[PDB]
């Protein structure tokens, strides 16, 4: 199955630097070329450039010329973006996407692409989350509050991926102290209350915190 | 030493794999730079032994192969290219 | 730079309609536009390219056509599934560039909240703060109301709320808000409420507790 | 469709057999006619994929083989004639 | 071994016609041109011509054009030679030769050749030979006498070849009757006279006279 | 028509012996030419091609030399199996043509010839005729005086010698002879004898039989 996976997100100070990686497979890796496009924060799409996985050579959209750096590691199956003099409005979800394979003609649009990385430009520290339970009391409705941490994203599942239905996951809010907060909640059975258990998993990489918590009626 | 019956046989007209340009059949593709720059094709060769005869195809076909094409600053991917190729020749006069 | 101009921004339409959206190239690009859909949290995704050449595994009832300056996308019969974000991009000259999206949200029925009040827990309250929080599931449209009242007395200006995006199944909403609290605040009271007041609710619905019980 | 792989590696500066004309290798002569007019010989061909390099022989050698003289009015046998191949090719700069 | 066998020779009345035939063996019929040259009795050598094996094509030293034809048959590897309107002065040996596998450069030699047949043109009729005993009596001589035949030659041997050491076979000598005689002599010990048996194989091919006659002491 | 001019038409030596053939060409023929050997009854063979070149299976003592109308061959030494006729024969210009020929003799020991004289057949005789013959042989010169005699009158006029080829192995030559009576004539004398002279004869042999016995 073709797939790319993306690396090397997460805060950087204003005037820093970061690298990110994008693993390749499924495929060989110098048969299509490899772009990098970025979205800010609830905004659009903004093509970075790409790069010649056969030659090495890469091309820049003029924004970017200055301060991005594309690379490969061939022998990994790897790209690389460097990113030098980060400012706040670097701020965003960064993609890489392979070009397709063509019949006949090209057409120069992107077909599979990674999962995307935020990197958040700030001066502020990060801090992992505390985690509290939303617990019960048809159909009853249970949750966990994930509070305080510092920066985006947060990861939050139920039942090791076991349960999805029902599940809802909010946006995270940013509160006035400059941290944010999330809460992930889930309908069930009133009935299963006593027999099922249920857990979230709660994941923040920034800081390394894993949690996993039990939910249930105080 | 080559016997003459065994250097006869394996000159007269017939198809041989024969490497062609790519951009010698597509002379549009201007633009473009293709690895490999030129694909192994069936075409006639050989000789009549004749003066007033050609090799000749007398029956064609069509081959599809994976070409990787480069547009500089542009793009860059493998993809299905197809090429004539000759199945069968034939001494005819000039 | 080849500057793309969609339209519209966004718009609403129900299941079974046809929409079209529209995009236009600041100079000639030909036919090299493609259209990509990106849903919540995910990576954009070709459906169309070289104006109307369909991408494997695309369903039919997405089409585009167009030329020169003037493209369209067109989606026959709109599905609950096609709640996205649509985006066109030029592949005529380099940089690539693309338009600035078209938000698609899908009209229906009205669908009143069902409402849940969570006390804080006591591990939390440890810590010195309090968090009470207000979930409204399930509903539509997106307009609500939440007034919290402790001991009667209306809160104003401590509470955040956050809305989930447009349901790909059912196209609802679900809305969570939270009132913070110092401990020792929230241990001088009693009685804690939410009021709802949304479209499918002939009158407010109010969900409390009182603290200790 | 033939994979790239296949195609690249098929395609590369390489020995491969081609039919070559007799009397361009032996343009003096002028008076005889021969049976076949041409030979298969082991010849540098190929693709170098740079605008820069050559694909040319490292290695050559000999072979011999019976081809038939006729001079008209004179006479007519088959007998040794000896010609050039190409062992081993080479990209390298132009 | 390569090998070309000659036949089609013998007696012709002036005005008459001959087609000598040759069989070639031994190798490829078609990969060789063949020549025709004719010796007159005691005189020189003469190139007829020759034919191309390969696509048929003949080529004649100007004094045969008129009168001679080269022709062949390549599914039995025989060359033919046709000669109309015969004269005298055609009296000789035809052999045919073919041409030699050459090495870089072609030169134009005979190297294999046939044994050759004779034509004799005449209006005499033919006449068989008489053989008569020349009986003998260290070494003794026996023999036999060949006399009256027309024309030549004939050929003697002696017990069935057996015997070919101390053998003396003379050249025929034209008699003053327009005919034609020879004598073929052997030495032998004085010991072996009376048991060991001499035989003398004669052979008149014209006139198809086989005559084996036994010399020994009267 | 070229024209090839050979000489000696004849030549004698002895074993060991450097000979050389001469062949001049009435026009310049470049280097083609062949020489060619020829022994009694047999077909001719070839020496050397292309001037110089010997062919396989001949003996390094034959060589050639020339160019252009003057061309040579070379036996460095005479073996007895040399006697032959040697020619040339050019390939310049169609028609082929030869030289006339070199008849190589072979010089030696002087031999003395062996007499024999037999008798004519009783079964010829009944035929009406008579035919004496003699036979000296295995010799040296060619050279000899064969005389008959029929009851002490030497004969003339009535006789026939053949002379054999010089023998390939001891250079010797054999003679025939052949007194031709008719049946009556011949029984009407008794002595008949052949008179051998030679030079290996220091005084002249005769061989003779009685008629009748």
């Amino acid at each position: 199955e073709v797939q790319l996976v993306e690396s090397g997100g997460g805060l950087v100070q204003p005037g820093g630097s970061l690298r990110l990686s994008c693993a390749a497979s499924g495929y060989t890796f110098t048969n299509y070329g490899m772009n990098w496009v970025r979205q800010a924060p609830g905004k659009g799409l903004e093509w970075v450039g790409w790069i010649n996985t056969y030659t090495g050579e890469p091309t820049y959209a003029a924004d970017f010329k200055r301060r991005f750096t594309f690379s490969l590691d061939t022998s990994k199956s790897t790209a690389y973006l460097q990113m030098n003099s980060l400012r706040a409005e670097d701020t965003a979800v960064y993609y890489c996407a392979k070009y397709p394979h063509y019949y006949g003609s090209s057409h120069w649009y992107f077909d599979v692409w990674g999962q995307g990385t935020l990197v958040t430009v700030s001066s502020a520290s990060t801090k992992g989350p505390s985690v509290f339970p939303l617990a019960p009391s048809g159909t009853a409705a249970l949750g966990c509050l994930v509070k305080d941490y510092f920066p985006e994203p947060v990861t939050v599942s139920w039942n090791s991926g076991a349960l999805t239905s029902g599940v809802h996951t909010f946006p995270a809010v940013l509160q006035s102290s400059g941290l944010y907060s999330l809460s992930s909640v889930v309908t069930v059975p009133s009935s299963s209350l006593g027999t099922q258990t249920y857990i979230c998993n709660v994941n923040h990489k920034p800081s390394n915190t894993k949690v996993d918590k039990k939910v249930e009626p105080k | 030493v080559v016997k003459f019956m065994d250097v006869y046989q394996r000159s007269y007209c017939h198809p041989i794999e024969t490497l062609v340009d790519i951009f010698q059949e597509y002379p549009d593709e201007i633009e473009y730079i293709f690895k490999p720059s030129c694909v192994p094709l069936m075409r006639c060769g050989g000789c009549c032994n004749d003066e007033g005869l050609e090799c000749v195809p007398t029956e064609e076909s069509n081959i599809t192969m994976q070409i990787m094409r480069i547009k500089p600053h542009q793009g860059q991917h493998i993809g299905e290219m197809s090429f004539l190729q000759h199945n069968k020749c034939e001494c005819r006069p000039k | 730079d080849i500057q793309m101009t969609q339209s519209p921004s966004s718009l609403s339409a129900s299941v079974g309609d046809r929409v079209t959206i529209t995009c236009s190239a600041s100079q000639d690009i030909s036919n090299y536009l493609n259209w990509y859909q990106q849903k919540p949290g995910k990576a954009p995704k070709v459906l169309i390219y070289f104006t109307s050449s369909l991408h494997s595994g695309v369903p039919s009832r997405f089409s585009g056509s167009g030329s020169g300056t003037d493209f369209t996308l067109t989606i026959s019969s709109l599905q609950p599934e096609d709640f996205a974000t649509y985006y066109c991009q030029q592949y005529s000259t380099v940089p690539w560039t693309f338009g600035q999206g078209t938000k698609v949200e899908i009209k229906r029925t009205v669908a009143a909240p069902s409402v849940f009040i969570f006390p804080p827990s006591d591990e939390q309250l440890k810590s010195g703060t309090a968090s009470v929080v207000c979930l409204l599931n399930n509903f539509y449209p997106r307009e609500a109301k939440v007034q919290w009242k402790v001991d009667n007395a209306l809160q104003s200006g401590n509470s955040q709320e956050s809305v989930t995006e447009q349901d790909s199944k059912d196209s609802t909403y679900s809305l969570s808000s939270t009132l913070t609290l110092s401990k020792a605040d929230y241990e001088k009271h009693k009685v804690y409420a939410c009021e709802v007041t949304h479209q499918g609710l002939s009158s407010p619905v109010t969900k409390s507790f009182n603290r200790g019980e």
